[PDB]
């Protein structure tokens, strides 16, 4: 169906700065929301929304990505449980990057309101986000 | 306390009016009449139940004409139906005096709409227990209206009333789906008599008489007249052939 | 099993109301302990008749599978000497034995009202019947695994004391479905009905005025007899609108309750 | 755990918990203590909150019997169960 | 009752309940017009049930306002009247 | 004795039964309508419900145009609506003839309220079963909305509502004004206030409307017009694309 | 610009940059400028709507006269503002009159300057027919005579208010009269009039609605009268319910009011010879929070003095904390 | 057609009273609670604005109307019955005085004309009595400040201070000890605020309270200068910001 | 009945102080409670 072409969506966006990552991925966002909304527990593929994490990571600062997480938390995000999967994706590249991005990692935790706002606790990973901040204060 | 149904202006605790509901019941006790709206005009049809052989054929006019292009047909009490036409004739005559050119179809509905409603506001007079179906060719396109005892009306692409109102209105939905783009005025004449015979199953215990009057700009050119000659007999054999 | 979650469709907005007061506390009771809220015991079902309020009782019995007890209003009114007060204590006696139990109530217009005592030709049996239903959900006896589902045709005929919190915590209203909710109902009753391959139910949506979930079933039932006279196995879609127009003239009585209904 | 009833709670504790502890206070002031306490007001709100607090605070004999519980399927059993309480 | 009697209820029930620091109980006390003690108990329970539908845990300020107008009127519209002015 | 509930008189409970029964007759059609005040204008949206295919959607309208600067929206039975519509146009045109200029919105709601009381205080006539809601933009207060009633008491609202779900519409719209602490919508363009009211109307009513399921009136400064089926459908497409 | 917001924000910055005395002349320049509607004030310019911003400007500087030493000059500043408000509408007259007195009495100042200002404000009510304004100032004036420790001027105003408030008006304000009267006889070592005035205050407490600060002061002074007959078990309930009232006020009241309540609660438990209940309050963080001092820790050694039963340990902290505990 | 009811809807009860008026006072005692007080320097009237809907605009509603520039009015009853009565009260005031005597009628002569309309509805058939009670207060150049209480029965009585509404039992008793022989215009305002505040079950502010006072003739509110005869109307209504000024003054 | 109510409530306030006598403090509190019941409803 429409999920087979997800790899061919953006050819140029990998090489260039890709300022259209917000606008171009919007066409793949609002369309898949109407087929799921809050009804089905798991319907749409949650890896499509996680592609935004793989778009701009090392080539762009972490402040622009945190601003997109605020809009996804207020909106549906193609699934009500889509936020459950996005939490494990944000914590994947933090340990694989390091370098000079360790100073910006402190501001990412305080900027994201998902780990700050209480929920039904679908994942243990978001509870360890504040645990990593404790280890930073120890150093 | 009892008495909600004694007077007119008294409102029921459920939000209805008994004098209005009982007036609608008197509509289904009379002779049935239908109508068909076309692109260039409208077509009226009525089935008059013949009591005995003493009735002289075609001497009873069921469809009364107001001004020229405005036809009127009613199903219900005879004096209540003739009073609306006689009142509507004075409204069309008083309009042309000051306003020159004749009143259109959608504007004429406001004359009877406020007149019938004035009877339900006062207990001195009673509403009309007859359903009047009026229409014709106005200045722009055409319109058709059916006056209810409550005074409520809208634009009707088709109209059904009387004893056979249940089976006649069901056939009007088939005519709309048959010709969704448009319907000629000559074809609707034969289709009007066909629906009457399909609704005659309830009235089949007595004798019937077919009376059809149509108005459009294709032939009469803004004139509302009855059907005479071989045109009336042609619609009878065409409608009875499918039976 | 007969009626399922697919046949109750169109109520989806009101279906999640029961899942929170039934499916949620039974599957994971610890959620209410984390926030600190008390699990709701009684649930009130009111609205116009024919909207599927009874079907909500049959749909849960064919899915959850827990032991349920149907308690009609007129089944416990048997009177010898103080009999109706004893029968009520018999139904709640099985709550402590079998923990996953939910006792229903079927269309109570009588013993749910207030009706204090002046004259009334020795109503003490029904008067004490009201006192028993207000006992088990009040006194120090603690259950928490027993839910009370009470259905009625109108809240005004129920005791205002019973409507107070502490007995019925959440009142789930089942009004008439909207224009988007009616269309799903036509496909439920016509799913097992043989007809032509070309079908449009959007016509009966506008034709439906003030109809309920039950009256839509009568439209498909009456349409079946229209094809019998013409010797047709498949129902003509044009004959479907004939029955809908016929049902519209069947009511003639009330059909609208607004200001005095919660 | 229940606030706002301190106005009506003080009157009950003096007419229930107080005479059960010291019965000589009423004999000195010359006031006959009421043999019980009723409750009024709109149903379905209170009357179960203050009684439950007294049973937990007093930690003594407490008898809870429904009003219609005294009715028994047998004629003479009804009045016999009333005196037994 | 008035705001003086109800302020000892909301604050007492919310002790065991899980609320948020941004939510203020005094905001609803002004909005409370002549209520009873049982209706308040239904407000705190309905506010917790809405957090499950919204996938929340603590009770926010929006959960108390959205669950207010639903449980405040127990009869018809407003005090079984419409408007008198 | 038992006639206290029939004609309007002081009741032993100090109320008026016929006035209370009149509110139950306004919802007979069961149509929800809401109106929000834009910055430079005011927009109103009402449900368009056509029960039968024989009714022409273009002819069926629940929104009447009193004057170029004054719109009117009525929730209730059409016969009592058209009776008050033809009467309101007579009193509105009388002001321009007698007083020389155009009547504002607050005065027209004031004169019809005192006229609706004549239908009440007088025992030989009955009150109107409709609620007249006038939408107009004056030259002083600008955008304003005044809602009448069969009791004859007119009062201004920020966002007016009606229908059986009015309690759900008023509560849903209340959270917008209390959070933003604004008395009117800050959108300058009249197209933005149309799409803004549709979003809160769908979520409150829980229904996805179609092109023929709504009638959207638009009252601008010194101009009033009603959007057709093509303009209403165009706004619904832009909402699904943007949101 | 001529906007009022630009004048206030620019003056607030000058306080932190250099001093508030330089910004005081800016507010003096608002008397002959910044016109408004209605009528004028001092005759130089028209000030009506802009008086509220000029009143706040005095409120901001009102707490800053302690460092400058203008307390003696503040005596004639308040009554002169009343004559300036007689030109335009009198709706703003009570605002400037009542609000300044609340702030003027809040900052520490000599008792002579506080009484003389309230006496001049009543003079405006003497020339006029003012009733509630004169009665509202009489309660605040008699309160100032209470801190003077003079029963002649204190009882002179109270006896005049009893023959008025009882037979005329001010039902809720009558509670403050019995509360203040009970305090006067409390310093005179008279338990007959002090307990009688407290009973009359509790009679009108449930009859007329009272705010939080009024009810909190009733139970606070009530438990003090229960120290003569001992029975500290029932007297502790007065200070326990009082502490919940002052703690909920937070910044709305003074911190010294709630800090003293902790001193009476700890003293009532020591009289009951309960060591564990004293340590449970001190160990609880929510009972202290931002309230701490040497007088609070002074009673901690007193509880430990009776726990170990040592007089030398009590006399050691007795003279050292005498400046606080005693 | 016309009207077929010529008979009086108000009949004498066997107990010696009228059933329509006996039930008319019930509708007055249940509803908005207003009040009023008269002083030596003016008359102070006040009323509370109830909120039927949270989106209702209080500025579009005038609870205190204007009969003559020197005379105000306040009503505790139903809205519609007040407007038609006042609209007919201004007509009989201009026709019988402005078009005859040329000046405005005083307080004593105006209350007789206003009560004349209500007393005719209690007798003539086809109509029902008015279920509202109006307080007519004003000032003239001879009799001075006077306040009259118009009952639904058609009879009027002078009152120094009175209150009508749900709290009419408690408020009227309080005004007995709150009134004396010497009062100012501003002093009577605080009396009206202390009495009305206890009757407010909703939000307490200047938008929900309509406070109108009759002071000295104001040349600024007149609209023209140069004529010493007319110094401006004595009737004045405090705005939302002006009412909030004296609310914190208590 | 109001006079007997003051006499009945006279001993109620004496139980709070745990004393066997009734002084002027109880009569002042008893009258204030009875006068509020008559003015209520």
């Amino acid at each position: 169906k429409d999920y087979s072409q997800i790899l061919k969506e953006e050819f140029p966006k990998i090489d260039s700065l890709a300022q259209n990552d917000c606008n171009s991925a919007l066409d793949q966002l609002l369309v898949l929301e109407k087929k799921t909304r809050q009804a089905s527990d798991l319907a749409s593929s949650k890896e499509v929304l996680a592609k935004i994490v793989d778009l701009l990571a090392s080539r762009n600062k972490w402040d622009d990505l945190n601003e997109q997480l605020t809009l996804l938390s207020k909106k549906h995000g193609q699934l009500k449980l889509s936020i459950q999967y996005m939490i494990q994706k944000v914590m994947e590249y933090l340990k694989s990057s390091k370098s000079l991005d360790l100073n910006t990692r402190i501001s990412v935790i305080e900027t994201i309101r998902v780990v700050t706002e209480n929920k039904i606790f679908v994942e243990v990973e978001r509870a360890r986000v504040t645990k990593d901040l404790v280890e930073i204060k120890k150093e | 306390g009892t008495g909600y149904d004694l007077s007119n202006s008294v409102f029921s605790p459920d939000g209805r009016n008994f004098q209005v509901e009982y007036a609608v019941k008197a509509v289904e006790n009379g002779t049935t009449s239908i109508g068909i709206k076309c692109n260039d005009g409208v077509v009226f049809a009525v089935e008059k139940l013949i009591t005995s052989k003493l009735l002289v054929p075609q001497k009873n006019v069921k469809i009364q004409v107001v001004d020229r292009h405005i036809g009127c047909v009613y199903s219900g009490l005879i004096p209540d139906g003739r009073h609306l036409v006689n009142r509507g004739r004075e409204e069309a005559a008083s309009f042309k005096k000051l306003y020159k050119t004749p009143i259109p179809i959608p504007a004429f509905a406001d004359r009877l709409g406020q007149y019938v409603q004035a009877h339900t506001l006062y207990n001195s007079v009673r509403p009309f227990g007859v359903s009047t179906i009026f229409g014709g060719v106005d200045k722009n396109g055409a319109h058709l209206y059916m006056l209810e005892p409550s005074g409520s009306y809208w634009g009707y692409k088709g109209a059904a009333t009387g004893k056979g109102r249940q089976s006649a209105k069901a056939e009007l939905e088939k005519l709309v789906d048959h010709h969704p783009e448009g319907l000629s005025a000559r074809e609707a004449v034969k289709q009007a008599a066909k629906i009457i015979y399909l609704a005659h199953e309830d009235n089949k215990e007595k004798d019937f008489e077919l009376e059809i009057s149509w108005c459009s700009l294709s032939e009469t050119n803004g004139l509302h007249k009855f059907v005479k000659g071989d045109l009336l007999q042609e619609a009878i054999d065409f409608a009875q052939k499918e039976i | 099993g007969e009626i399922t979650f697919d046949g109750i469709g169109g109520l989806t907005e009101q279906i999640r109301e029961l899942r929170e007061v039934i499916e949620l506390p039974l599957k994971n009771p610890e959620i209410f302990q984390r926030v600190g809220i008390k699990p709701p015991k009684g649930v009130l079902l009111y609205g116009p008749p024919g909207t599927g309020k009874t079907l909500l009782a049959k749909a849960v019995a064919a899915t959850i599978g827990a032991n349920f007890i149907f308690s009609p209003a007129s089944g416990i009114v048997d009177k010898y000497i103080g009999e109706s007060a004893r029968i009520i204590r018999e139904m709640f006696a099985y709550a402590k034995e079998h923990e996953p139990c939910i006792i229903f109530m079927d269309e109570v217009d009588a013993i749910g009202g207030r009706r204090f005592s002046e004259g009334t030709s020795a109503d003490r049996e029904i008067q004490r019947t009201l006192m028993e239903l207000l006992t088990q959900m009040d006194g120090f006896d603690n259950l928490g695994q027993t839910k009370i589902i009470m259905a009625t045709n109108r809240p005004d005929t129920l005791d205002p004391a019973l409507l107070r919190p502490g007995r019925l915590d959440r009142k789930v209203e089942i009004p008439l479905p909207n224009e988007a909710g009616r269309l799903e109902i036509f496909k439920i009753h016509t799913a097992k009905v043989k007809k032509t391959g070309e079908f449009d139910f959007e016509a009966a949506v506008k034709m439906s005025d003030g109809f309920n979930g039950a009256d839509i079933r009568n439209c498909a039932t009456e349409a079946g007899f229209f094809a019998i006279r013409d010797d047709r196995d498949h129902i003509n879609p044009d004959d479907l609108m004939k029955a809908v127009r016929k049902v519209a003239e069947v009511k003639k009585l009330e059909g609208t309750i607004e200001y005095q209904k919660l | 755990d229940v606030g706002g009833l301190d106005m009506q709670k003080q009157e009950i504790r003096e007419a229930v918990e107080l005479p059960l502890v010291q019965a000589d206070l009423y004999e000195q002031i010359g006031i006959d203590p009421p043999r019980g306490v009723l409750l009024y007001g709109p149903p379905g709100t209170g009357k179960t909150m203050l009684v439950k607090a007294v049973a937990n605070s007093t930690k003594a004999a407490f008898i809870r019997v429904n009003g219609s519980e005294f009715v028994h399927k047998y004629l003479g059993e009804g009045p016999r169960m009333v005196r037994d309480v | 009752r008035d705001r003086r009697e109800r302020r000892l209820i909301f604050g007492t029930i919310a002790s065991k309940m899980s609320l948020a620091p941004e939510a203020d109980l005094d905001s609803l006390i002004i909005r409370n017009d002549s209520l009873s003690g049982a209706v308040i108990a239904a407000i705190m329970q309905e506010a917790g049930l809405r957090a499950v539908r919204k996938n929340r845990y603590v009770i926010l300020q929006s959960d108390l306002e959205e669950a207010y107008a639903t449980q405040v009127k127990t009869d018809n519209t407003v005090d079984k009247f419409d408007f008198y002015k | 004795a038992g006639y206290d509930r029939h004609i309007t008189i002081f009741s032993p409970e100090g109320r008026l039964y016929q006035v209370e029964y009149a509110f139950k007759a306004t919802n007979q059609t069961n149509i929800n309508s809401l109106a929000v005040r834009g910055k430079d204008c005011t927009v109103v949206i009402s449900q368009k419900k056509v029960p039968d295919k024989l009714l022409d959607p273009t002819t069926v309208s629940y929104i009447f145009c009193i004057s170029r600067t004054i719109g009117m929206v009525v929730n209730g039975p059409i016969p009592d609506a058209r009776n008050a519509a033809l009467r309101a146009k007579a009193e509105a045109a009388e002001f321009r003839y007698k007083y020389g200029y155009d009547m504002p919105c607050d005065v027209l709601a004031k004169r019809m309220a005192n006229l609706s009381q004549i239908y009440t205080q007088r025992a030989y006539m009955r009150p109107l079963g409709v609620i007249l809601t006038f939408v107009s933009v004056d030259e002083e207060l600008g955008p304003s909305i005044y809602k009448t009633d069969p009791a004859g008491y007119y009062v201004g609202y920020k966002a007016t509502a009606t229908g059986p779900k009015q309690q759900e519409i008023t509560t849903n719209l209340e959270n917008h004004f209390k959070k933003s602490k604004i008395d009117h919508i800050n959108e300058e363009s009249w197209e933005k206030v149309v799409e803004f009211a549709i979003t809160h109307m769908i979520d409150a009513l829980g229904t996805e409307f179609s092109k023929n399921d709504l009638e959207v009136g638009v009252a601008t400064k010194d101009k009033f017009f009603t959007l057709s089926a093509e303009n209403i459908e165009e706004r619904l497409v832009a909402i699904a694309e943007q949101d | 610009m001529s906007l009022p917001g630009s004048k206030l924000e620019e003056a607030r910055r000058l306080v932190n940059e250099k001093q508030y005395n330089e910004a005081e002349q800016v507010y003096l320049s608002l008397l002959d400028k910044d016109s408004s509607q209605s009528s004028a004030a001092a005759g130089a310019s028209v000030d009506d709507k802009r008086r509220n911003e000029q009143e706040t400007s005095i409120l901001e500087l009102g707490q800053l006269y302690v460092t400058m030493g203008a307390k003696d000059k503040l005596r004639e500043f308040i009554p002169h503002s009343t004559e300036y408000m007689m030109q335009f509408a009198k709706s703003k007259t009570v605002k400037v009159l009542k609000t300044l007195i609340e702030k003027f009495e809040q900052v520490p100042d000599s008792l002579d300057d506080q009484i003389f200002v309230c006496e001049k404000s009543i003079e405006f009510a003497k020339r006029e027919k003012r009733v509630f304004l004169k009665h509202s100032l009489s309660i605040k004036l008699a309160t100032l005579h209470y801190q003077k420790k003079q029963y002649k001027d204190s009882l002179a105003l109270i006896n005049d208010l009893l023959r008025e408030f009882k037979k005329l008006d001010d039902k809720p304000s009558l509670v403050d009269v019995h509360l203040l009267e009970s305090k006067v006889y409390h310093k005179l070592r008279n338990l007959a009039k002090s307990k009688a005035s407290l009973t009359a205050a509790r009679t009108a407490a449930n009859s007329i609605y009272c705010p939080t600060q009024t009810v909190a002061e009733l139970d606070l002074m009530s438990g003090i009268l229960h120290c003569e007959d001992k029975d500290y078990k029932t007297a502790f309930s007065y200070f326990f319910e009082s502490f919940e009232s002052y703690h909920n006020l937070t910044t709305h009241n003074s911190y010294e009011k709630a800090c003293q309540v902790l001193k009476y609660m700890l003293l009532s438990k020591i009289m009951l010879n309960l060591i564990d209940d004293v340590k449970n309050i001190l160990n609880a963080k929510y009972t202290k929070e931002t309230y701490q001092s040497r007088g609070i820790d002074a009673m901690k050694a007193v509880a430990e003095a009776y726990n170990n039963r040592s007089l030398l340990d009590f006399n050691t902290a007795l003279k050292q904390y005498e400046k606080e505990l005693m | 057609m016309t009207d077929r009811y010529s008979f009086s809807l108000t009949t004498f009860s066997p107990s010696g009273k009228l059933g329509q008026i006996d039930y008319a006072l019930t509708a007055v005692k249940q509803g908005v609670t207003s009040l009023g007080i008269k002083a030596t320097n003016g008359v102070v009237i006040a009323t509370e604005k109830k909120s039927s809907s949270p989106l209702a605009m209080s500025e579009t509603l005038s609870k205190v109307s204007l009969l003559t520039p020197d005379i105000g009015a306040v009503y505790s009853g139903m809205g519609p019955d007040y407007r038609v009565l006042v609209d007919k009260s201004r007509k009989v005031a201009h026709t019988s005085y402005k078009r005859i005597y040329g000046e405005y009628p005083p307080t004593k002569l105006l209350v007789s004309e206003v009560a004349k309309i209500m007393q005719e509805a209690t007798q003539s058939g086809g109509v029902r009595p008015f279920g509202v009670s109006l307080l007519i207060a004003g000032h003239d150049e001879f009799n001075g400040f006077s306040l009259y209480q118009v009952d639904p029965s058609g009879s009027y009585f002078p009152w120094k201070a009175t209150a009508i509404g749900k709290g009419s039992v408690a408020a009227k008793t309080f005004l007995e000890k709150r009134w004396n022989d010497e009062l100012e215009l501003e002093d009577a305002i605080h009396i009206a605020l202390l009495t009305l505040k206890e009757s407010v079950e909703g939000e307490f502010n200047g938008d929900t309270i309509e406070l109108a006072i009759i002071g000295d003739e104001n040349p600024d509110l007149l609209g023209y200068t140069g004529i010493p005869t007319d110094k401006g109307p004595r009737f004045r209504k405090l705005t939302s910001q002006e009412i909030n000024d004296r609310l914190e003054a208590l | 009945a109001d006079v007997k109510g003051v006499c009945t409530e006279a001993g109620m306030y004496a139980l709070r102080e745990r004393r066997i006598h009734v002084t002027q403090e109880d009569f002042e509190l008893a009258v204030g409670k009875v006068m509020n019941k008559n003015q209520e409803t």
